[PDB]
RNA sequence: ACGACCAGGGCUACACACGUGCUACAAUGGCGCAUACAAAGAGAAGCGACCUCGCGAGAGCAAGCGGACCUCAUAAAGUGCGUCGUAGUCCGGAUUGGAGUCUGCAACUCGACUCCAUGAAGUCGGAAUCGCUAGUAAUCGUGGAUCAGAAUGCCACGGUG
RNA sequence: UCCUCCUAAAGAGUAACGGAGGAGCACGAAGGUUGGCUAAUCCUGGUCGGACAUCAGGAGGUUAGUGCAAUGGCAUAAGCC
């Protein structure tokens, strides 16, 4: 809750000035962070899912919700009901502490990190990014793992416009460009 | 054991395990360890973390993993955009340096393409 | 949160080569030594240099004098 | 490549034509058989028609085209494919 | 003009098929340091010490030599020690990028060499097929002709055997 | 033989070698109850990931769903945990 403490005193004072909001409730705020691993190759065996869910449980310290197919499609050879991915929703204090560890540790540990995109805000403020490799988090031991996974991070916020979420992450020095 | 972005094996010796970095070889690995004062026969194991901090600074003097692949691709795409003879060889998939294309161009042309 | 299903989530210390001592809550357990943090990553100085286009005329005039 | 102590290379009959077309300011295509002449930075922006063995292909001179020779932008073998 | 002169191009192209070779796929080896033993040749528009400079190919100054004198020119395999420890590896070197040297009016097509980086295929080869009976095969370096420059070819030479 | 729609003329019923489709089961939960939940599709953003898996937002408002044919129902859901 270090950044949550950092949110409540200086980010709110910053955004109220540069947007001239009438109320303090009118400010944006982050709401949840969703950690998906679409593991489409787990239809061969459960153990790839069972270890990828084990890896994402180490990144964010929650047991992941194993997601399933909403319907059946034949291009991917899946039926409605097959376990096909895993997610973690992060809210409250656990949202901020992962968000602290993300932009301070794991984003510098990206190989050939050169910035993010400012064109990834889904028209309505909600930001989504995808990492290539789970080794950028220091939770994963390099010798103990064998397979390079990938996950994607989705920050869902209360910003109405598209730029207001872009200004919100910039108050947390989110490395756009 | 994590230099310039990538990891480096511990069981190998010092000069060999440095060469896993895209941008250094057996020559430049001797140049790194001489400037760090580190013997070459030691492993990446039993190194002080201050020595590895000395090691990261010496590698950071040169052009490595993320920079070099960008520079190599920039040089090739410079030839691509001009349309010189070296650019056409780079984009026909043919050898650039003036080798024979009648026989034994299999590195640039891949495996054999049978006439169907 | 539920009681048993979650992994152990404990506050540890992560130090870096620039000496940025930072205490985070994590699932590592043992202490952590980092390599680059957001304070010392060369995103704000180093990545600007790393484009490095270079001039073709400037390469030509450097090699000699007329 | 050539040694640095010799500097670059350009034909005299080409180098006089470059010197004329700069001062005259004409943008006529200069037909030229000097495929072995290094392009100079004062040649930038000129249409110069390098020979290829059969005809004269016009080459507009770019900033990046300085450190090369004129024959690289006049390919001599026409090849389209076997099938 | 089917004769003659010049510039530029081509003889070096490239879905492919074959011949002849070179280097490999490593531990009877790679590497690093130290160290022992050859023969046969070439040299004046040439061979070019020594010394200096360069990581280097080389550069500068420059002796000596038409040569049992001097120079090309330190033979390598070997041995001694250390190292890797079976991996696509400290094996293999293709390819490609950058930087160069030298030759030559001139190295783009289209030269050789060096340096830094890159690190393909390849883990002994289907049917088939070749050479060889002793200083032979196998392997290891050396030199010459042609030649401004430009060989894994060719012609010679000795080592181990 | 049995079910559904039309013919069938706004109650029921109504024929033809009239027009169209199904059934000869399944389920020990796919039953009972309590509690809770709400679709299809499309748009944008996002590691592998692609027309199409999963994730996050928005439009949409049942165009979905119903063990199976059709018809009538179905949000208090009879749909889904
Ligand atoms: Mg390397
Ligand atoms: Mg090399
Ligand atoms: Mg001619
Ligand atoms: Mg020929
Ligand atoms: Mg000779
Ligand atoms: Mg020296
Ligand atoms: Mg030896
Ligand atoms: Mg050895
Ligand atoms: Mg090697
Ligand atoms: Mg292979
Ligand atoms: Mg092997
Ligand atoms: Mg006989
Ligand atoms: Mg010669
Ligand atoms: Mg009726
Ligand atoms: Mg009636
Ligand atoms: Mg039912
Ligand atoms: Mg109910
Ligand atoms: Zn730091």
């Amino acid at each position: 809750a270090k950044l949550h403490d950092y949110y409540k005193d200086e980010v709110v004072k910053k955004l109220m000035t540069e947007f001239n909001y009438n109320s303090v409730m009118q400010v944006p705020r982050v709401e949840k962070i969703t950690l998906n691993m679409g593991v489409g190759e787990a239809i061969a065996d459960k153990k790839l899912l069972d270890n990828a869910a084990a890896d994402l449980a180490a990144i964010s310290g929650q047991k992941p919700l194993i997601t399933k197919a909403r319907k059946s499609v034949a291009g991917f050879k899946i039926r409605q009901g097959y376990p096909i991915g895993c997610k973690v929703t992060l809210r409250g204090e656990r949202m901020w502490e992962f968000f602290e560890r993300l932009i301070t540790i794991a984003v510098p540990r990206i190989r050939d990190f050169r910035g993010l995109s400012a064109k990834s805000f889904d028209g309505r403020g909600n930001y989504s990014m995808g990492v290539r490799e789970q080794i950028i988090f220091p939770e994963i031991d390099y010798d103990k793992v064998d397979r390079v996974r990938g996950l994607d991070i989705t920050i869902t916020t209360t910003a109405k416009s598209d730029e207001e979420g872009r200004a919100l992450l910039a108050a947390f020095d989110f490395p756009f460009r | 054991a994590r230099i310039a972005g990538i990891n480096i094996p511990d069981h190998k010796h010092a000069v060999i395990a440095l060469t896993s970095i895209y941008g250094v070889g057996k020559t430049r690995s001797k140049a790194i360890l001489a400037a760090a004062g580190i013997a070459e026969d030691v492993k990446i194991s039993e190194l002080s973390e201050g020595q590895i901090d000395t090691l990261r600074d010496e590698v950071a003097k040169f052009v490595v993993e993320g920079d070099l692949r960008r520079e190599i691709s920039m040089s090739i795409k410079r030839l691509m955009d001009l349309g010189c003879y070296r650019g056409l060889r780079h984009r026909r998939g043919l050898p650039v340096r003036g080798q024979r294309t009648k026989t034994n161009a299999r590195t640039r042309k891949g495996p054999r393409k049978p006439i169907k | 949160m539920k009681k048993d299903i979650h992994p152990k989530y404990e506050e540890i210390t992560a130090s870096c080569s620039c000496g940025n001592v930072m205490k985070i809550r994590s699932t590592v357990g043992h202490d952590l030594n980092l390599d680059v943090c957001s304070k010392c990553h060369p995103f704000f100085t180093g990545k600007q240099r790393d484009v490095a286009t270079g001039g073709r005329v400037d390469r030509f005039n450097k090699r000699f004098n007329i | 490549p050539r040694s640095l102590k010799k500097g670059p290379f350009i034909d005299l009959h080409l180098l006089k034509k470059v010197e004329k077309a700069v001062e005259s300011g004409d943008k006529k295509p200069l037909r030229t058989w000097s495929r072995r002449s290094t392009i100079f930075p004062n040649m930038i922006g000129l249409t110069i028609a390098v020979h290829n063995g059969r005809q004269h292909v016009p080459v507009f001179v770019t900033d990046e085209m300085v450190g090369h020779k004129l024959g690289e932008f006049a390919p001599t073998r026409t090849y389209r494919g076997h099938a």
